[PDB]
């Protein structure tokens, strides 16, 4: 699966 | 709808699907594992079709005549034929990435992903429950039920005129834009599943088409049938312009948005907004310096109205 | 404990495990890939058993007589027999999801996950280190060491009377509730590994059983041997009631909590709280409008005392 | 550079790689699936080498003479020989984890990961584009272009003297520390890809070597060629000392930092900081009570200058 | 692996 | 893939 990261800072 | 689905047609379809698989194992293509990955999708689709057949052991006449299943099977057969045509009629431009033929195979990949997702929504566990499908926003649920009842799938024309009574479409060109957005499986049928996806993405229902106008039709950051790897690749040219951003449908979490953006430290990150609509994510990200230049462009739409 | 573990019994066990594998490859079952997935678990368990045998090349007499390993092997053999009985004595209700037989196969799946996790905690890298296992909360560590020393595994009775001296259990019925919660491998033995899981989940140690009373025994949101896919499925009926929530043990991060909740935008999301105890997550989520209606119920427990 | 790459040498290399694969399927090793996983890496490297060959169908003379590809192939061949020597000259200490031979196989694993990553950066899709590679920080981009133009790969000596004109290196010992950090593929060549990684990790460019001094050379939390599983394992002894932390390069998101830390609830968590440099993450985490004791040590460096 | 997302907003 | 979680609270 692809990398989804937390919403920006 | 299309014809009844018998054993002869399922064994034809699998043979077509296995041809697309062989074509797609060409090392010159450089296919990467990420979703959407046609090398997992076709095999997975067969597997869920095995599952359906297996639970309709006996009752094949019931399944074969089911309306959604007939339209599905036709879509699946047509698309696997388009992919075989694409290779053959593309000879060696399939291998040059950023050739048109090659973009066309990525788009099909995505379509094969959207179809598998629809088939699993309508046949969870191999059994047909299109007739009890849950539409995720209550207003949108009411619309479908009032217009079509418990139908699983409706022709575009009939969908457009139903929508048009409640949310007037401005023109022929707007209607065609609308169709390409909603009709994820590209077969001129709108499923209760595709309807669910569209009204979750462009909620709230009470301003549906204005919402779709601002975020997709007139927004330079919206990107129609793009994948994760395409977004990353597209943002590379803006690697030195922190704040450049694009957004699209998530392929693995259909109904949810995925935003791609270049950070101030030289990274390209992709996020899926939660507990907030795209509008609010876009507004706040602009205000915090993350989402500034849509598709690397210097002006950004003012969504704050 | 049970008998010594020889070659004859390991080759019986594998043959049982391969039978459960064949049963579980029935397409009518519609088994989905997500953890816990019995089709990865049995093969993985064999693999870690291969590993153990391989490092006890020579010293089989030492391994065969190890107390934990004997109890483990018996648990593994009993559970794979229960699963074969379940199919056979379930004939065709295995295939109707939301039949009881089918719920029972999901619960076994989870048990097969908990057992593999325990075996890897006790035999990391194929070597026995139950005797140096690290219990994650220091107080709970002291309790175990004072009560049992460096034992890896203790019968329920002996565990209950040890616990009972420090954290008095109210009744027979509370003791049976307690047992089902802690005894993740369901074999009437409490491992140092299962003890670690339970005291991490229900910390702090100084109010252990009150904590377990409020969050599990008397809370309508707690869900005992449920998986990710079951939580998602259970929340569907509350899709239009944003704030509905349930929580459970995470199966892939044993010792940690997983909360499931329906959002205001038509999504069902699952989270694993970090750097805060479940209580605080539950309180704050209630106050911020996320975790309102436990199991879709209109009242929520006041955990703020 | 090394010799030209012909068919004879590619078929030798594969035969070496398949030997390392057989060695690495020993059950006594207890190899876990997590990245970096040599059992996926070697097969994946062959696959990307298949891809390259396939797109240079005809033009083998062009590929065979490419400078980067020749250096790559030599690195790949040397490292797979080192791994075969390591097994043979390690006899049975390969199996005792926390033996030196065994640490050496983990480090190679990481090196095999870094090499595959470099080869995919330089040959995305099987085609050579080292000459257009995008260096992620603009200043660092300018440096490379002014010093080496569009070269893909430069010997350490030539790299050190170029760097030294702009960012003076204090000594021989500092230069050797610098080399081990940057030279991820350990072959005494610095790629444009490894340069990109190093200047993204230790940005901003205007204080590059001071940044690398504070975060790596003189910091007790920095951990050179460590994996995720090694960080988790290393922190275990501090399980009861919440705030203990270590950091390292992420192996799957090369260019980004991964921080490991023991929580106050008995968990060991690993994070990858976003939209902020390591310094700021380290400072703020100290101030919020998360990142207190580097490698479990009682004093923490004051990065606040 | 299953989808676990960051705590709610 | 390994478990990377959101920055600490
Ligand atoms: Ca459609
Ligand atoms: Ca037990
Ligand atoms: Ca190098």
């Amino acid at each position: 699966s692809d990398g989804y990261t937390p919403e920006p800072a | 709808p299309p014809g009844t689905v018998d054993k002869k047609m399922v064994e034809k379809c699998w043979k077509l699907m296995d041809k697309v698989v062989r074509l797609c194992q060409n090392p010159k293509l450089a296919l990467k594992n990420s979703p959407p990955y046609i090398l997992d999708l076709l095999p997975d689709t067969y597997q869920h079709l095995r599952t359906i057949l297996s639970r309709y052991e006996g009752k094949m006449e019931t399944l074969g005549e089911n309306e959604y299943f007939r339209v599905f099977m036709e879509n699946l057969m047509k698309k696997t034929k388009q992919t075989i045509s694409l290779f053959k009629e593309g000879k060696e431009r399939m291998y040059e990435e950023n050739s048109q033929p090659r973009r066309n195979l990525t788009k099909l990949s995505l379509i094969f992903s959207h179809m598998l997702a629809e088939l699993k929504g309508i046949f969870p566990s191999g059994l047909f429950q299109g007739d009890t499908f849950r539409i995720t926003k209550a207003d949108a649920a009411e619309f479908w039920r009032k217009a079509f009842g418990e139908k699983t799938i409706v022709p575009w024309k009939s969908f457009r005129q139903a929508l048009h009574e409640v949310h007037p479409i401005s023109s022929g060109l707007e209607a065609m834009a609308l169709k390409s957005t909603i009709d994820l499986t590209c077969n001129d049928y709108i499923s209760v599943f595709e309807f669910d996806i569209f009204t979750r993405l462009f909620q709230p229902w009470s301003s549906l088409l204005r919402n779709w106008n601002s975020l997709a039709v007139t927004h330079p950051g919206y990107m129609a049938f793009l994948t994760y790897d395409e977004v990353k690749a597209r943002l590379q040219k803006f690697i030195h312009k922190p704040g450049s951003y694009i957004f699209r449908l998530s392929c693995t979490r259909l109904g949810q948005w995925a935003i791609g953006y270049v950070t101030a430290d030289g990274n390209i990150l992709q996020t899926i907004p939660h507990n907030k609509p795209l509008f609010q994510a876009l507004i706040d990200g602009f205000r915090e310096g993350f989402y500034l230049f849509p598709d690397g462009r210097n002006q950004n739409p003012d969504l704050t109205g």
